[PDB]
């Protein structure tokens, strides 16, 4: 008695969404798609949520003259796989409705990802995407009829390339798909820019920081910026991956602002630990700064089972205990090697000394050297002059050593009062504000 | 294969005619098959195994000859030979100290991004084994500390591995910031901080260094009486170019309306 | 990591090195991306016997980047491997934009019509007429007329009427097509007259030919040509159409032009 | 929402700043402090 209901509403899924998309895509260009055609993301993740089932919607696909009304109603009525996923090509070649080729080569095929048998149909999904990649290649050699693949099926295409990813990942890696991607880039570079490269580039970094390491420098020459960032979700996790990069490129002062940006551009919900687990390794760069506040302003108790190392670790950060250092290391270094954590163990001592020198430096105008050699667990006055020079290391607040015997003649620095440095920066503040005025201009330009 | 291949195990490099004739030999080795497009019939990879090891010892013969582009040439090559498809690469004991010399000169030319890309291309063996990489990361703890004392305190334990050409470049890359703050003919001696250059009380070595290419700051001042940074302290002439920023700001207002 | 191999100046390992180049060229894109200078070293060498394939791996890295004048330089210094290799998107995108460089080169060649034009590589146009031999063997009238007027040049357009055992209509609808789209008159005069010349010397005597150029080209010499011939074969049921079109279509001062040509 | 990597992966709690400040620092908060004045 429940399955006759998706016979109605799962039918109206393709009726409303797909029928409106294809029919309203046949005209009214660029309102052809992208007013409910790329409702596709959540309505088709929902198709994989909202609801035997496997052969039914994949038989008898390409018929004739547009009788999909009757054919999808047959798919409704029939509720009472070896050539079956290829049967949308085996009834006849599709031969009409080229906006429907990728659509029916995505939406019926993909629910086996959520069926999870992983043994016989992932190679059949590989074959179904050999068909759909034959569409992808043959759109410019055999389909010289109209656009139908940029304005609708490019936004469909990047989605089903994430589904390519979902298929390719569950068994192996991909290498041929990378030059195949850059060919897809070349047929999206100058004509019509798609994300695409950034999709499999997120995957590139995701499997490469696991397994290849030359390619950040190849990103450097490959950094076509793509300032469109329309979803902002892909762009958010793009910033997450490259912030892991600059953490492993040991770039920290950039990392704090760009990863705080990457967090605040996540509007996400569902507190299973998505935002939380991404955010923990995000503010590992703040563990690497030398400065981090108490993480009470960051914890969701669903993350608590994973951060059972992490709270005691930030305790070790705020303290300086070598016992706590090594104990958190050996005991609580599990579950983070899967993410990669052991670059903080070399410089947790640096975190200690920068936290201490921050407290003491903003605390004290003048300090003495052979007592700042005993504020923290320092070693010697030669180690203390050493660590004063290493405490500068970049251009920190004025600390001149009293170069006879007066240990240090440091003082506080001034002229941040309200004089020229803020009005040196306010041109750029209002440069950002006029950029938002350009956003207002484009707000007017949206119709 | 193809003799005079392993025949110089004891008489490795007394001569560059031996090593140049072996440059011609290895030239023909590179001309023997290819690099790595062929995998099956595994003996055609075992000549690549023997090529790996004779280019390890060729890098030994090329690091004996004190040559920078040849040794980094063979380093890029043998790095790509440890980027071979062979999962069955056996224990090559030259790997530890050739990566050690790579990492040693790699830090000696101040590539810490390349230091950590070396760390991240091998997270497995750099945990407890690979002691001639695990010892440069103890040195990375020492240089994490921002080393001038710990250069000597870590040079204490590298006495004989023929690291000499590159630990000399480490003793070059020890820095001169105290010379850039307080030195340049007088601070009586800066001896008690274990900085390598700042030893040797007054021979013409550190006299040459205290007078080296001038007095590293540059214009308008010495460090006999310090500038304490560099003496910039220019003006607020940039009030006029922020006034220019105001001009094109009003232009951008006009573009906005 | 092949610039280490590029330390060698002997090419006898550089063949193995270029076979490595087109093998891992999809991985090592940033390898050449600063090594363009040493690519120019092996390119401008007159002893390195793979400077053309050095220009091809340069085409690879500037296909990863997508530069235009580099592809012009690879049309220059890639030569044979620029010409015969044409079954790939890797080559057809960059030579497609080089055909775009050629069509704006033809824009230049129609900017100033009297000598002194900008220089042209014989290979950037060698791929034009080489791809046009595919258009001749394809024999489609799109394939003829398109590239025949993309060039804005009357020679290969003159050669398009020389195709195979068809053209029942190009020699009667070509003026119709060219008038149905024309914007510039500077060469339209010459196209319109070179077509009606071969329409006078067609296997069939046509009437739409001078019926069109007599009012869009209004020559006193062409109206005297059809006067001369249509009187010369001594038939007036054929000069019926065009003499009553001389009165019926044409306007004044063209009647003056023909009355200069009446008695002779 | 599977974002392609992440599926693989005021009771007593605002005081935590004060408490982690005060873990090994003034662990009694008074039992030395009330007794400081007779130390000197």
């Amino acid at each position: 008695p429940p399955p006759p209901a998706p016979q109605d509403v799962e039918m109206k899924e393709e009726a409303a969404t797909g029928g409106g998309s294809t029919g309203e895509a046949d005209g009214k260009t660029a309102a052809a798609a992208a007013e409910h055609s790329q409702r596709e993301l959540d309505t088709v993740t929902l198709e994989d949520i909202k609801e035997g089932k496997e052969p039914r919607f994949v038989l008898r696909a390409l018929r004739m003259l547009p009788s999909t009304s009757r054919r999808l109603n047959h798919y409704v009525l029939y509720k009472a796989l070896l050539p079956f996923l290829e049967e949308p090509m085996d009834t006849e070649a599709d031969l009409q409705f080229r906006p429907r080729t990728g659509k029916a080569a995505s939406t019926p095929l993909l629910p086996e990802v959520e069926a999870y048998l992983q043994l016989l149909v992932v190679i059949f999904m590989m074959n179904s995407k050999r068909y759909k990649e034959a569409q992808k290649i043959s759109d410019d050699l055999m389909q010289k009829i109209s656009t139908q693949n940029r304005r609708a099926l490019d936004l469909v295409a990047a989605k089903c390339y994430y589904y390519h990813a979902r298929v390719y990942e569950f068994l192996d890696k991909l290498d041929v798909v990378r030059s195949f991607l850059h060919a897809r880039l070349r047929t999206a570079t100058l004509r019509h820019d798609a994300d695409g490269q950034a999709t499999l580039l997120n995957l590139l970094l995701r499997n490469y920081l696991h397994y290849s390491l030359y390619d950040q420098a190849e990103k450097l020459v490959s950094k076509s910026v793509f300032p469109e960032q329309a979803n902002n979700n892909e762009w958010a996790r793009y910033l997450y991956y490259t912030g892991r990069i600059k953490a492993i490129q040991l770039e920290y002062s950039e990392a704090r602002r760009t990863m705080t940006n990457a967090l605040r551009k996540a509007p996400q919900h569902t507190a299973v630990g998505f935002k939380q687990t991404v955010h923990k390794l995000l503010i590992v760069v703040e563990l690497l700064l030398g400065e981090i506040p108490d993480r009470l302003q960051f914890r969701q108790p669903s993350l608590k089972r994973s951060l059972m190392p992490y709270f005691l670790l930030t305790q070790a950060v705020r303290t300086g205990n070598l016992a706590k250092f090594n104990q958190v290391l050996d005991q609580f270094g599990e579950k983070f090697q899967a993410d990669g954590t052991y670059t903080l163990i070399i410089r947790l001592r640096h975190n200690v000394i920068k936290t201490g020198v921050r407290m003491i430096s903003l605390s004290y105008s003048r300090i003495s050297l052979a007592d700042i050699a005993q504020k923290l667990q320092l070693d010697s006055p030669e180690d203390a002059e050493f660590i004063v020079a290493k405490a500068i290391r970049d251009g920190v607040i004025e600390a001149s050593i009293n170069h006879e015997k007066g240990y240090v003649q440091s003082k506080e620095m001034i002229d941040i009062y309200s004089t020229r440095e803020p009005q040196l920066a306010f041109h750029q503040r209002i440069s950002f504000c006029l950029d938002i005025h350009n956003m207002s201009v484009k707000a007017m330009r949206f119709p | 294969m193809y003799e005079q291949l392993k025949g110089e195990w004891n008489r490795k490099s007394p001569n560059l005619s031996k090593c140049g004739e072996e440059l011609g030999r290895l030239k023909l080795v590179l001309l023997e098959l290819n690099f790595l497009p062929t995998t099956g019939t595994k003996l055609t990879k075992q000549q690549l195994i023997l090529a790996r090891d004779i280019l390890e010892i060729g890098a030994q013969w090329s690091i004996l000859r004190k040559d920078i582009p040849s040794f980094e040439r063979y380093m890029a090559q043998l790095k790509c030979y440890y980027f071979d498809y062979k999962e069955q690469l056996p224990e090559s004991a030259y790997m530890h100290q050739l990566l050690g010399l790579n990492l040693l000169f790699l830090l000696s030319q101040n590539r810490v991004a390349e230091f950590h890309t070396e760390l991240e291309r091998l997270p497995a063996k750099d945990i407890q084994t690979n002691v001639y990489i695990k010892h440069p990361v103890s040195l990375e703890q020492y240089l994490m500390e921002g080393s001038y004392n710990k250069v000597f305190l870590a040079k204490g334990n590298i006495p004989a591995e023929s690291y000499t050409f590159f630990i000399d470049i480490l003793l070059d890359t020890i820095r001169d910031e105290i010379a850039g703050c307080i030195e340049k003919a007088y601070e009586k001696i800066l001896f008690t901080e274990a900085t390598r250059i700042l030893f040797f009380n007054t021979p013409k070595k550190m006299t040459d260094y205290a007078k080296k290419r001038g007095w590293v700051l540059g214009p308008n001042n010495y460090y006999s009486f310090a500038s304490q940074q560099q003496k910039p302290e220019d003006t607020t002439i940039p009030s006029t170019e922020l006034a220019k920023q105001v001009i094109e700001y009003a232009r951008q207002l006009e573009m906005i309306v | 990591g092949i610039i280490s191999l590029l330390d060698e100046d002997e090419p006898q390992l550089k063949e193995f090195a270029l076979h490595k180049l087109n093998a891992v060229v999809n991985d090592f894109w940033a390898e050449i991306s600063e090594s363009v200078d040493k690519i120019e070293v092996l390119y401008e060498d007159e002893g390195f016997r793979s400077r053309q394939f050095a220009a091809l791996v340069a085409s690879k890295v500037f296909y990863h980047l997508g530069a235009f004048e580099e592809s012009l330089n690879y049309a220059l210094g890639a030569g044979d491997l620029f010409n015969v290799n044409d079954n790939s998107e890797y080559v057809e995108t960059i030579i497609a934009k080089c055909i775009d460089h050629y069509t704006k080169q033809c824009v230049e060649n129609a900017d100033l019509p009297e000598g002194e034009k900008k220089p042209i590589d014989q290979r950037l146009e060698g791929i034009v007429n080489k791809m046009f031999q595919r258009c001749l063997d394809d024999h489609k009238y799109k394939q003829a007329i398109g590239i025949a007027l993309e060039t804005r040049r009357l020679d290969v357009f003159e050669k398009t009427i020389l195709e195979s055992n068809d053209v029942p209509g190009m020699l009667a609808y070509s003026l119709k097509l060219c008038m149905s789209l024309m914007q510039n008159k500077q060469f339209r005069n010459k196209v319109l007259r070179v077509l009606v010349k071969i329409y006078m010397n067609l296997e069939k005597p046509d009437f739409i030919n001078v019926c069109q150029c007599l009012i869009f080209l209004d020559d006193p010499q062409a109206v005297s040509d059809i006067l001369e011939k249509l009187v010369k074969e001594d038939n007036l049921l054929m000069a019926y159409q065009i003499c009553f079109d001389l009165y019926e279509s044409a306007s004044q001062q063209f009647l003056s032009s023909v009355i200069q040509n009446l008695r002779t | 929402m599977s974002e392609k990597k992440q599926p693989v992966d005021e009771d007593n709690w605002d005081d935590d700043n004060v408490e982690d400040d005060f873990s090994n620092q003034l662990r009694a908060e008074l039992e030395k402090h009330g007794y400081k004045m007779e130390t000197s």
